[PDB]
């Protein structure tokens, strides 16, 4: 493979680890989700352009649309959490246990 | 919520699940999952409270992570083969990502932590939907790619799911958490047989869905979410408690009840493949689920707990809303063992 | 077509029936005050439906035949023996208070259902909002325990927050000596034993907690004993009130639909009355519970659903 | 010594004690998503190494 | 005179009818296992001039 | 076989359609009629079994057990109706329904041709017994007793299910006839050893084997009278019947796989007989005596000789009848004085002479007086053990001595001496109780005239 | 006897009862005809009758 | 893990292929159909019990509809199940016929000439 493929894959891995490891702010994790989506977009676009598969040139656009849907969902949930607690910290979300 | 809006959201959830069901293209399956999650998030929050908000947030985070892993696996599979069809993945790493993603979507161990909390934080109707309808799509995807799964990882996750479901259910007094741990154990049982026979997985899915629907409807009818609240139902609706006790015995897998048939068929199918140790451990561990079912039956129907004075006023009122399918679900959850050979129609 | 989501979707709405005369009205006052006559007169003048004060057997009036049932099958408390022995070690006092709160909750649900379904207004004597004055009076007189007050507060917190407060709160003011004098002139031997401290506690609870609390979300009309006989004047005072204070103007079709779904289905209304808090005064053992439940089921029209008891003349059961 | 103590100790009481301890260990979680997602990362790292390298 | 006693004692026929039905079903089940009738090497026999089967 | 099953099922709508004051009469009459009908299965062919159809068959081993179950149901109904008088009509009908379902599962269990159906019914017997024990038991320990009874059984039974499906996969069938005719030796391997254990331990724990018997005192003491009757008389024999059916395919491994079980059974029968000597509860003594008798049955089954199986069958039948009679006798006194302590009520012979006669006859049959069938089975088992090894006679004689000792100890403690002064509520014996004791005891003595009816297929 | 509406009154809902009975009758007749057609088709395909 | 879903010439969503019509339909007195009707009757009785109606006599039309629906569905369920088992046997026999080298017929010996080991019981 090209080394750019490894760079994009490691970008995805770093963003996934950033999401999986949580600091105080909820907003930081949403940004990590958006970063994973961006890396997926870049990787899929590179794969589609390299192989000249004409019909999937539209697939990353659909990816972006559902990324926007995910981001809107996350922001709405953050609005409700911050309205409840006055802060978007994840440690406030501990009313429910296992 | 406007009833029209609620109907539209439920139809959107169902249509996303059906899109996952009928698609031949990986992108369309991903789209179905995305639409299902998007329409599912408001349903968890229909009755607004901080607990519902927290449950919805945890659910969204878990499912979004699973969706990201799903898409990454699809992209790897495309990279190593210019294929979009869901037939059999061509890369072991992509397949491992796919398995981890689908297990996180299903709530299999060790990705089980979200299920009890989300189930506890929502209403009983949302819990019913989450524990019945939300399992169809990832299970269908796993059924389509069954020949590609690594048996070691899948069976490890299934055994962990059964063990953790039993142990977690041992410690619960809230009914929703009990049902969530029961769901985790049943998912483990279902995914244990998937690498060998998808028909067994489908049969286990159908029986588990029937029993879970009957149990959740019985819990809605007697509007209780804790053990002590359900302990009062004998003094107002003894028939409901008796049906609950019989359904609980069925869920424990005791013959000649219906819940025994999926475990029996899974064990015999696994023995056909020279797998003896793991089904033995699986049954010996489902003994724990039977134990906490029996504890609930002791507290609910077989003995009579003390009641309160205000129950006399409740004695004078009937149920305004009646559930149409509750009688059928109870009968199918209990008395369908003699109809076992009908499973051939599932393949 | 029973009211539900289907009825709300096609056609049926609540706001289209509000006609400026709905005005949930409660006419409160101390013991033996003429609040009942004033409330009935207000209902007759304004054309609203009148609700007599909810007693021990209010639930009996709404189910089956309107006849009351036996005390041990309904209520399991006596107001007379509360006057006789308020400190009895059988828990009669708090049992009576909790049963009366449940009855008032049921009556409030029925009145709200009537107003939301027909648009016609309702008039209530007391309410779940003013029920706590008796609880506070009992607690200050040493009639109930602190735990009983805590359980009452828990039940009220989980129940009364689901409903809209009344538009108009009418308080009939009678000084405690006049209350006592009316008590002796009445003739009931049990009410003769009501001490002045108990009535003073009720009046203090009213004037220090209830009226200031309702004045923030409702408009209050106070009337002395002498000026409470002028029903026409009180009605004229009500007819010239601007209801721009409480949450009622903040209500649209969806909140009305939720409230109408809640006011019917009386089991959902009463759900949180029987919470598993084990107070000795209200906890009933398994044997007594079983015996009383069987005896209730042996009542002539209570074994089956209303239209399915053939011994009270129901017909075509095999085709129902 | 045998029926009331040791036969009780070996089969049923040991099982009850072990299952109670395991249930307490499994079900006593603080409800913080930080710990859960850290465990998710650990599990992912294991599956890709102890399983994904073996085929 | 018999209407009320029938209405209060009709339950006493369920078990005898079940017994008769069980015997009838046992005969029907016997009817499905006639593959080796008069075919065993030990009991194979020549039919009587008027009989049709060796057992039923 | 349908002529037995269908009336048993018809018992359910018949008792659900009965009047509130006629349920006991109707159920008893039709249960007795069903027992009379089932009595016709004792006509056995000798060479082979009675194969009614593909699903059911009757053997010389199954027929006495079926007759015992059908005969036990009316006695259970007679014993139950006294302590259930205050119950509502619906709950009494539910109790009778539990009894009828238990009878149906038992009669189907003993006649199944195929081992998976036998397993399904043999597990299905659990639910009615559990419901009876945990709902109509008297004390607060009934919940713990039910949990013990359920989980001890299931922990042994699940490996049996795994072994059965594996065996059907490897052989192609589990039908008992095909299993017997196509039997092949089990080699000496770890896989075969664990297959043997999985095929044996469920029936071991149902007997129960000593060391796995802790559930039995709890369940038998904490259950109502009918529950104890069915637990001691019939449900203990499921393990023995299963062993006799399953050891056909276990040879030649049983030759040395039976050593720990034989050792456990002999020493534990000694231990339980000794335990009966120091017991403050009257029902626990009967339970432990049952454990000792079933240990002797386990030895008889393990040694695999025709005389051993004949003695085991006779001992199973005799023990069932005797244990049911003893439990009923204890229940009468418990109903009188509302306590299970043996020394609370003494000198009952002065107050109840006929019940004292019933006590004496039951104690004599418990110690296996000749020529009762109890001693027939015990002597056959002892002779078979002596053929197996001459040193077994020491343990057999010790067990006989201790059995006589605690039997007569119970009789003397309960019936002899002087009455307790303060206890003044001991009423004369009812016709129902005396009739129940007579209906227990008379078949026992009548079986002596025709011992071959209960000796089994090896006769 | 009863105080209020009691939606099941002395007479039953004849529309609902008629619809239920008609549904049952139609289902039974359809099943009978389907079984007859199945038997005839099976005989014709295998040349029995 | 998916045995017969990919069988050639399989129409996706029929539930009853035309080839199934060559098989004998189940009899209308089939014990499995009787059990389905009994299940419908139990559903009707439970429906009566839950709604606090007379369990045995309240809804006769409803119980009739329950039994009829259960029998109607069970008939087609039995047809599909029998057809699937017929397909399984057909495919098995065809495969056995087409692969004689994997299912050989070896001469069977009589028991007088097969030596079995004897294990005495003692
Ligand atoms: C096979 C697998 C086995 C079975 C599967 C598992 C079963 C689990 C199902 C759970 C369902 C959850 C649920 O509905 O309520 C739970 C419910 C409990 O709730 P409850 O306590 O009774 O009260 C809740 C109230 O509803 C409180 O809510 P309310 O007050 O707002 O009441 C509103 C009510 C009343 O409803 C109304 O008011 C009606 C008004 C109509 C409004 C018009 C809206 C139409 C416009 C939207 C169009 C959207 C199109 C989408 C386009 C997608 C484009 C790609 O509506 C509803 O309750 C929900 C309506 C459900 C809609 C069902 C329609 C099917 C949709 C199919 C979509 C597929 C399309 C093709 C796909 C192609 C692929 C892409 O459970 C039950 O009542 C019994 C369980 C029944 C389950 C089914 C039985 C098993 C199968 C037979
Ligand atoms: C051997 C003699 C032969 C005599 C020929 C006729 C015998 C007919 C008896 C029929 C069976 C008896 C039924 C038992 C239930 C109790 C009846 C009752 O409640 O009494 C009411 C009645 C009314 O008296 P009551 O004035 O109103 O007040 C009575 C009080 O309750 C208190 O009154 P109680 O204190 O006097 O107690 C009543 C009596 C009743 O209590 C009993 O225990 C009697 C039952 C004997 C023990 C049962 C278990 C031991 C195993 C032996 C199994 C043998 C079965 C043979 C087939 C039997 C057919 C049903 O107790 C005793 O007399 C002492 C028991 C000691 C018996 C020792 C025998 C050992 C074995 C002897 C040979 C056995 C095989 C014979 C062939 C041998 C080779 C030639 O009293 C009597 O009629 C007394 C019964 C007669 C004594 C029979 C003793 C020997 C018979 C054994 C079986 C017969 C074998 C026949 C074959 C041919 C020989
Ligand atoms: C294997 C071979 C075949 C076996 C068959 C399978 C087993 C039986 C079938 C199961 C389903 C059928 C019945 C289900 C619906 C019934 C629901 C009910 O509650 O019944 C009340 C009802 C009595 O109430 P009512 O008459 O309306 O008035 C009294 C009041 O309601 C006063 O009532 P209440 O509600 O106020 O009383 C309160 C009571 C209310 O509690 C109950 O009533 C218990 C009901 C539990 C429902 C059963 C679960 C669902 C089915 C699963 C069965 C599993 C079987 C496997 C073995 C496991 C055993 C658990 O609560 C309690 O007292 C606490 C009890 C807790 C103790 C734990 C035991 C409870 C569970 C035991 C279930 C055993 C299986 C069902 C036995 C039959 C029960 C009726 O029972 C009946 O009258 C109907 C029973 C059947 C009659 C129909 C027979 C047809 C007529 C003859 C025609 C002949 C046909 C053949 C022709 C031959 C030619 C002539
Ligand atoms: C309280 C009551 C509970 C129920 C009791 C159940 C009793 C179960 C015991 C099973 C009986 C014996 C099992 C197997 C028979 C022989 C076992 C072994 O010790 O024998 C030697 C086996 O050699 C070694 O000992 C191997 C076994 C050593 C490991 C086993 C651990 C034993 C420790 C005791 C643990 C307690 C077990 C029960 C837990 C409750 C024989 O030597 P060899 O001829 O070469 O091997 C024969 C097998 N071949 C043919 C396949 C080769
Ligand atoms: C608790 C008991 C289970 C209850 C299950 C729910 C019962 C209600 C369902 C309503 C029945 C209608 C469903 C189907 C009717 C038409 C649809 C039909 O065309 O589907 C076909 C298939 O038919 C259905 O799948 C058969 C459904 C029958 C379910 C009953 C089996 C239950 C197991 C044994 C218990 C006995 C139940 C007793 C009945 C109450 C399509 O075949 P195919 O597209 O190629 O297969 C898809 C799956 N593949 C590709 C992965 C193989
Ligand atoms: C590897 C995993 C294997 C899984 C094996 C599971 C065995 C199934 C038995 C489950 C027993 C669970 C007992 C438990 O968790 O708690 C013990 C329990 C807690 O009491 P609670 O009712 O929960 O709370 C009351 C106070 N609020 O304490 C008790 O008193 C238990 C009483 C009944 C115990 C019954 C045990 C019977 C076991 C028989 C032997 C075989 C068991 C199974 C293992 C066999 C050996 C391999
Ligand atoms: C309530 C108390 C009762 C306890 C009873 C529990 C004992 C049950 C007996 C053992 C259970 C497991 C048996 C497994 C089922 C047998 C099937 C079989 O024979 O398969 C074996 C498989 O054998 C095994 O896998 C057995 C391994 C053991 C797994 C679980 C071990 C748990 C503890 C075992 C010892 C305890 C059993 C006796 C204790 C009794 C109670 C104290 C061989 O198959 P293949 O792989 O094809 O080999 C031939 C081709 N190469
Ligand atoms: N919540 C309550 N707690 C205790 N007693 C109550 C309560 N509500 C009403 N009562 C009793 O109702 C009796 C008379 O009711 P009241 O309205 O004061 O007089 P009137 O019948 O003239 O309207 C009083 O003896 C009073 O104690």
């Amino acid at each position: 493979m090209p080394l750019v493929y490894m760079n994009i894959i490691m970008a995805f891995a770093i963003a996934l680890a950033g999401l999986l490891m949580y600091r105080s702010h909820l907003m930081s994790s949403l940004l990590c989700l958006e970063g994973m989506m961006l890396s997926l977009f870049i990787m899929s676009t590179l794969i589609i352009l390299n192989t000249h598969f004409t019909l999937a040139n539209m697939m990353p656009i659909i990816l972006l649309v559902f990324a926007a849907c995910e981001a809107a969902l996350g922001l709405s949930l953050l609005v409700m959490v911050s309205n409840t607690y006055g802060t978007d910290y994840v440690q406030n979300l501990n009313l429910l246990q296992c | 919520m406007n009833p029209i809006i609620y109907t539209t959201l439920i139809m959107t959830v169902m249509s996303g699940t059906m899109l996952v069901m009928i698609s031949s293209h990986w992108l369309l399956i991903w789209i179905g999952f995305e639409m299902n999650l998007l329409a599912m998030i408001p349903v968890l929050m229909k009755n607004f409270n901080p607990r519902a908000t927290e449950a919805a947030t945890k659910y969204f985070l878990t499912q979004a992570t699973a969706s990201m892993m799903l898409m990454m696996a699809i992209i790897i599979n495309l990279l190593y083969s210019g294929q979009w069809t869901i037939t059999k993945m061509f890369n072991p790493v992509a397949m491992t990502m796919m398995t981890m993603a689908l297990a996180m979507k299903l709530g299999l161990s060790p990705f089980h932590f979200w299920v009890p909390e989300v189930t506890q934080g929502i209403s009983l109707q949302a819990g019913l939907l989450l524990l019945t309808w939300q399992k169809l799509a990832p299970l269908s995807v796993l059924c389509q790619i069954s020949q590609s799964i690594n048996p070691n990882l899948m069976l490890t996750m299934a055994m962990l799911s059964i063990l953790i479901g039993g142990w977690g259910g041992l410690n619960q007094t809230q009914l929703r958490k009990i049902m969530a741990y029961s769901s985790i154990a049943h998912m483990g049982w279902m995914t244990a047989v998937l690498p060998y026979n998808t028909t067994m997985t489908i049969l286990n899915l159908l029986i588990y869905i029937t029993m879970t629907l009957a149990m959740f409807m019985l819990l809605i009818h007697s509007s209780a979410t804790t053990t002590l609240s359900l302990s009062h139902t004998w003094n107002k609706m003894p028939v409901i408690t008796s049906l609950m006790m019989v359904t609980l015995l069925s869920m424990g897998g005791l013959p000649p009840l219906s819940g025994f048939m999926p475990k029996w068929m899974i064990i015999q199918e696994m023995t056909k493949n020279e797998s003896i140790i793991m089904p033995t451990l699986m049954a010996m561990t489902a003994l724990l689920n039977l134990y906490f079912y029996m504890r609930l039956a002791y507290s609910s129907s077989l003995t009579m707990f003390p009641s309160t004075n205000n129950m006399k006023m409740k004695w004078q009122f009937e149920h305004t809303k009646q559930m149409k399918l509750l009688p059928t679900m109870i009968v199918l959850s209990t008395l369908v063992l003699p109809m076992t050979p009908a499973l051939s129609s599932l393949n | 077509l029973q009211y539900g989501p289907l009825a709300f979707v096609l056609g049926e709405r609540t706001t289209r029936k509000l006609t400026e005369t709905s005005k949930v009205i409660t006419v409160d006052g101390n013991i033996c005050s003429g609040k009942g006559r004033l409330a009935r007169e207000i209902a007759e003048k304004l054309g609203l439906r009148h609700f007599p004060e909810a007693g021990i057997h209010y639930a009996d009036s709404t189910t089956g035949d309107g006849k009351p049932l036996d005390v041990q099958l309904s209520g399991n408390c006596s107001l007379e023996k509360f006057y006789d022995d308020p400190k009895s070690n059988d828990g009669n006092s708090y049992r009576l208070q909790s049963w009366l709160y449940a009855s008032r909750l049921l009556q409030y649900a029925d009145a709200l259902e009537h107003l939301l379904s027909t648009g016609q207004g309702v008039v209530l004597e007391r309410s779940i909002y003013s029920d706590f004055v008796f609880l506070e009076a009992m607690y200050r007189q040493g009639f109930i325990r602190k735990q009983c007050v805590e359980h009452y507060n828990e039940v009220k917190k989980v129940t009364a927050c689901e409903y809209l407060p009344p538009h108009v709160v009418v308080y009939v003011d009678v000084p405690v000596p006049e209350i006592q004098s009316r008590i002796q002139k009445k003739g009931n031997p049990h009410e003769m034993k009501i001490t002045a401290a108990y009535l003073q506690d009720i009046e203090n609870a009213y004037k220090k907690t209830f009226l200031p609390e309702m004045s923030e979300k409702c408009e209050v009309l106070q009337y002395s004993a002498r000026e409470a006989e002028d029903a026409e004047k009180v009605v004229e005072d009500i007819e010239y009130l601007k209801c721009d204070k409480g949450p009622w103007p903040d209500q649209d079709d969806r909140t009305f639909h939720r409230l109408r779904m809640l006011v019917q289905n009386k089991l959902e209304v009463l759900n949180y009355t029987t919470i598993p808090v084990y107070l000795p005064e209200i906890t009933i053992g398994a044997h007594q519970s079983d015996r009383v439940f069987q005896k209730f089921t042996e009542l002539p029209g209570r074994k089956y659903s209303p239209g399915y008891n053939e011994d009270v003349g129901d017909k075509w059961i095999w085709l129902k | 010594l045998l029926d009331l103590i040791w036969l009780e100790t070996i089969l049923p009481k040991t099982t009850s004690f072990i299952q109670m301890k395991m249930s307490i260990m499994v079900s006593n979680q603080k409800g913080l998503i930080k710990l859960y997602f850290l465990s998710f990362l650990i599990t992912i790292m294991i599956s890709m190494t102890l399983f994904n390298y073996h085929e | 005179n018999v209407l009320q006693i029938v209405r209060d004692h009709w339950v006493h026929i369920l078990v005898p009818v079940g017994f008769v039905f069980g015997c009838y079903l046992d005969r029907r089940s016997d009817e499905k296992l006639t593959a080796f009738r008069n075919k065993s090497l030990l009991f194979k026999r020549e039919l009587r001039p008027n009989e049709e089967v060796t057992w039923k | 076989m349908l002529k037995i099953i269908i009336p048993t099922t018809m018992l359910l709508p018949m008792t659900w359609m009965s009047k509130h004051n006629m349920i006991w009469i109707n159920a008893t009459v039709h249960s007795l009629l069903i027992s009379l009908i089932s009595l016709s299965l004792l006509n056995q062919l000798g060479e082979n079994s009675l194969n009614f159809s593909l699903t059911f068959f009757s053997d010389s081993l199954s027929a006495p057990l079926l007759v015992l179950t059908t005969w036990l149901l009316p006695l259970m109904l007679m014993a139950s109706q006294s302590h259930l008088s205050k119950e509502t009509t619906t709950r009494k009908k539910l109790y009778i329904t539990m009894l009828i379902l238990l009878q149906l599962f038992l009669i189907m269990t003993f006649t199944a041709t195929e081992l998976i159906l036998f397993y399904i019914l043999f597990e299905a017997t659990l639910v009615p017994t559990l419901i009876i024990i945990t709902r109509w038991g008297n004390q607060t320990e009934r919940l713990n007793a039910g949990l013990y009874f359920l989980f001890y059984t299931l922990a042994g039974s699940l490996p049996l299910l795994v072994a059965l499906v594996y065996i059907q996969n490897t052989t192609g069938s589990l039908n008992f006839l095909i299993i017997h005719y196509w039997s092949h030796p089990l080699s000496n391997s770890w896989s075969n050893i664990f297959m043997w254990l999985a095929c044996i331990m469920a029936f071991m724990v149902k007997m129960p084997l000593y060391g796995l018997h802790l559930w039995l005192p709890k369940a038998h003491v904490e259950a109502p009278i009918a529950g104890s009757m069915v637990l001691a008389a019939v449900l203990l024999k499921l393990g023995g019947y299963g062993m006799m059916r399953i050891t056909t395919i276990l040879n030649p491994l049983t030759n040395y796989m039976a050593y720990p079980f034989l050792m456990l059974s002999m020493w534990g029968m000694i231990m339980t007989s000794s335990i009966c000597l120091r017991q403050t509860d009257l029902k626990s003594l009967i339970a432990y005596s049952s454990v000792s008798h079933m240990a002797l049955v386990i030895v008889a089954i393990m040694i695999q000789t025709p005389w051993s199986f004949m003695g085991a069958t006779a001992l199973m039948i005799a023990h069932g009848l005797t244990s049911s009679m003893l439990f009923c006798l204890a229940n009468t006194n418990y109903e009188r004085v509302h306590s299970r302590t043996m020394i609370l009520a003494r000198g009952l012979q002065t107050l109840l002479p006929l019940m004292a006669t019933w006590w004496l006859v039951a104690s004599l049959t418990n110690l296996a007086l000749p020529p009762s069938i109890n001693l027939i089975g015990e002597l056959f088992i002892i002779t078979a053990s002596f053929s197996w090894s001459n040193i077994t006679i020491i343990l057999m004689g010790m067990n006989m001595m201790i059995t006589a000792l605690y039997s007569l100890y119970m009789l003397i403690t309960t019936q002899r001496g002087k009455y307790t002064h303060h206890i003044n509520n001991i009423k004369p014996s009812f016709t129902r109780e005396n009739a129940l004791m007579a209906l227990h005891i008379l078949p026992l003595l009548l079986l002596t005239l025709n011992p071959k009816m209960i000796l089994g297929p090896l006769y | 006897k009863f105080y209020i509406r009691e939606p099941p009154h002395g007479s039953p809902d004849w529309l609902k009862v008629g619809l239920t009975l008609g549904t049952s009758v139609f289902l039974w007749i359809y099943l009978i005809k389907q079984h007859k057609e199945d038997v005839l088709e099976y005989k014709r395909r295998n040349g029995l009758e | 893990m998916t045995m017969m879903s990919g069988r050639p010439g399989r129409v996706p969503l029929q539930f009853l292929p035309n080839e199934a019509r060559s098989l004998p339909p189940p009899k209308l007195t089939d014990p499995r159909l009787v059990y389905m009707g009994f299940l419908g009757y139990c559903s009707g009785l439970i429906d009566n019990a839950i709604r606090r109606r007379p369990v045995v006599s309240a809804g006769l039309h409803r119980q009739l509809l329950y039994v009829t629906s259960f029998v109607f569905f069970g008939y087609y369920l039995l047809k599909r199940q029998d057809y699937m088992y017929a397909l399984r046997d057909h495919d098995m026999f065809a495969y056995v016929k087409s692969h004689p080298e994997d299912f050989p017929e070896k001469d069977k010996k009589t028991y007088g000439e097969i030596l079995e080991e004897f294990h005495p019981v003692r």
